């Protein structure tokens, strides 16, 4: 019985993640009326 | 996201090993009686190919890749690159 | 939730089972014709050096442990504890 084992050593890694997302705007607003009439 | 850098850990490669119950994580490795023996270990994160074993795998342990397709745990083995 | 009565179940020795496919839990046993069989078990969790067959194995079996170094399925044998 043979088997193909690896030696286990330490290393020095470093530990980041990547979230991937979309951009949005900070915030929102319509603009709109509130009488009727013509636009100058 | 910046996690931290870890001083000296273990990279055990996913070839080698596996997850019960979809998420348990075992492993088999030869001990220095050239007898394999089961070990539980706490990989979580992934990185490359390899498994970043937080507690289950000291340094300099052997862990078996090519012939867990055929084993048992109490028996003993060559060890062949 | 925690049921207070005497839980009873099937606890085999992991040296006695292998996990091909790095996953799917087989083992091998001797029927009552002193033949031996190949039962596919659902073993996830892990106490001290058994595994916890949820199911697989029932009272009574008899698991080969020491004898799977060469054997195969379809064969008889002798029982030695």
């Amino acid at each position: 019985p043979e088997v193909g084992i690896v030696t286990l050593e330490a290393q020095t890694v470093t530990l980041n993640t990547e979230l991937p997302g979309r951009t949005n705007a900070f915030r929102i607003a319509e603009v709109r009326p509130q009488v009727n009439g013509i636009i100058l | 996201l910046q996690e931290g850098v870890k001083q000296k850990a273990i990279l055990a490669p996913q070839q080698g090993v596996t997850r019960d119950l979809k998420g348990q994580a075992t492993a088999l490795v030869v001990n220095a009686q050239n007898k394999v023996e089961l070990r539980v270990i706490k990989a979580d994160r992934v990185i490359g190919d390899k498994w970043l074993v937080t507690e289950g795998l000291n340094a300099g342990d052997k862990i078996i890749t090519e012939g867990l397709q055929f084993v048992q745990p109490g028996v003993e083995v060559k060890t062949v690159p």
